[PDB]
């Protein structure tokens, strides 16, 4: 009696890829039968394969603000390479050993193809012209207007475009002039309730103006012909022109190289949980800014004593995670999370409860170099302490 | 769809298309079979020494 | 107990090739749906392949001094020989042995593909008209034009 | 997308359009297998001399 087991191999196709995607439009207009152009990267720059989206993977309309599928779905599957969608996307075994050990695979988006909707006069009907696409379009909307990138909404990088002057054009010099403050009026929504410009109760003042190089000399030589040096008196007397650049942010915060808002500075910081709902051992309602909101990792459980000690709960990386997000846009910190469904069992009421916060500037993944998966590698804020018969 | 504040003829309206992965799924294509058998037999010899 | 391992070849088909590559227009006007016809050359003038590029190799403009993929981007992958990119690109044993030694292999581009976008008097748009190219225009420049 | 120098009617505006290799990826098509097996045997042999 006999018993055999066999194990085969190629290693020039060793494994399969299917990619689960999901495609996104923030711009002002709908784009119709989408059919991107996505290339899968391995590791730096080492590409495995590059796949325009078949027929399985055409959206019919993506509409400004919309998601396909929508966020309620599950992604779509990109899995094939041929034009008929019948041949995998595969890799040989040096590829797939590397993936094994590094993890590291990601997207790249390199174009977008896809159709125009226009009028058709006599019926009303909105048409879809196959023959056009938007890629004949937007190098001409890109070289005759200024750009504008604003994140005093919900800290959120929205980019509009606005028609200004080319003065070695003649078409481009028969457009209407086109100033700062104008811009920031039409393009966002900015106003003047009193004669201040004013974003929804933000004054102008709140926000800081950073340029491209070009657009810095050519604004630096308009503010030196206008005897003026403060940006934030002539805003009506500054000309854009076109291939501009301009970029509006939230003065409090600090960012990253993808503008992204991560830590703000410690007055506005502390400055955020004034007034508090829910104060027991059990949890801790709490009504906070939504603009400092997302940008804190998570906060610290500790209880200060009298004679100088405290009781860390959250002494490591993994349970740094707090919030629990309730229905009146307020989290509900509740503290059996980690405690083995336990109350803060302070046995002196002469004890004072402490909580501080973790930013995004100072969160960490990994442990340290040597054995240390503890808070010892960030920096905290003092935000939380009450006295401790006032709890309960 | 056309968004309202690009209803100004001074403000241009164009889209921003990008992808996102969510999931990546690699399956190890690799083929396994196993076997079994049984094997009986029966001898009979003589010799003349 | 028994313990078996075998290997497994074909001298016709024994490695397959996925070169990464990147346009670049350095000129003074945009060329539209481009693709180029190159051609993988092993050592001194020995070519494996002609490839002109199929449907996921494709740039939908290429304006001047730019690139595609743009360079905050990994390169595009060309690998297949097929016009519906079903079938890798091959070479047998004595290449893969001289590529592995000497380990030359460049890229010789013999011609490119693309289209015009011409202005529209009716309505200011730019339509990319696909029945003509630039093979129609560029050697009538190359004869009247000094350079 | 013309550039600006060739906005003059005497200044030719063309595309000129070139490849470059940035990786070479060769895979080795080669398959390898291997085989495990192990079996147990009973004789019993019954003999007259």
């Amino acid at each position: 009696r006999t018993w055999a087991e066999t194990m085969g191999l190629n290693t020039a196709d060793t494994a399969r890829l299917n990619a689960n995607i999901r495609y996104v439009n923030t711009g002002t207009a709908p784009i119709y039968n989408v059919l991107p152009t996505t290339s899968l990267v391995l590791g730096k720059n080492q590409t495995l394969a590059t796949i325009k989206a078949k027929e399985n993977q055409l959206s019919q309309i993506l509409a400004p603000n919309n998601y396909y599928p929508s966020k309620n779905l599950a992604p779509i599957a990109l899995n094939a390479q041929d034009d008929f969608s019948s041949t995998p996307i595969t890799m040989n075994y040096n590829q797939f050993l590397e993936l094994e050990k590094t993890k590291q695979l990601r997207l790249d988006t390199d174009q977008v193809y896809g159709n125009i909707a226009t009028y058709n006069f006599e019926n009303g009907r909105v048409r879809v012209d196959t023959g056009s696409n938007w890629s004949e379009v937007l190098p001409q909307i890109q070289e005759t207007t200024a750009r504008i990138i604003f994140n005093g909404k919900d800290l959120n990088l929205v980019e509009r475009r606005i028609a200004a002057v080319n003065p070695s054009d003649p078409l481009e010099t028969t457009k209407p002039d086109m100033t700062l403050k104008e811009a920031l009026k039409i393009a966002f929504g900015f106003n003047e309730p009193n004669g201040n410009l004013q974003y929804q109760g933000k004054d102008i003042t709140e926000f800081d103006f950073n340029f491209d190089q070009q657009t810095s000399q050519n604004i630096k030589n308009q503010l030196a012909e206008l005897n003026a040096t403060n940006i934030y008196t002539v805003l009506d007397k500054i000309k854009l022109n076109a291939k501009m650049n301009i970029l509006i942010r939230d003065k409090r915060f600090h960012y990253d190289r993808n503008n992204i808002a991560v830590g703000a500075d410690e007055s506005v910081v502390k400055e955020a949980h004034r007034e508090v709902i829910n104060s027991s051992t059990e949890g801790l309602l709490l009504n906070i800014d939504k603009d400092i909101r997302k940008i804190l990792s998570g906060y610290i459980v500790e209880i200060e004593d009298t004679e100088g000690l405290k009781e860390v709960i959250n002494d490591r990386y993994d349970m740094l995670n707090i919030s629990s997000l309730r229905q009146d846009g307020k989290t509900f910190i509740d503290f059996k999370k980690y405690n083995d469904k336990l109350p803060l069992y302070i046995s002196n009421p002469n004890y004072k409860v402490n909580v501080y916060a973790v930013t995004k500037e100072n969160t960490i993944i990994n442990p340290s170099e040597n054995g240390d998966t503890s808070t010892n590698g960030i920096k905290k804020i003092l935000i939380f302490s009450k006295k401790g018969y006032e709890i309960g | 769809n056309v968004s309202p504040e690009a209803r100004h003829p001074l403000v241009a309206a164009y889209p921003i298309v990008h992808v996102d992965m969510e999931n990546i799924i690699l399956s190890k294509n690799e083929d396994q079979s196993t076997q079994n058998t049984d094997s009986q037999t029966r001898t009979i010899s003589k010799n003349t020494s």
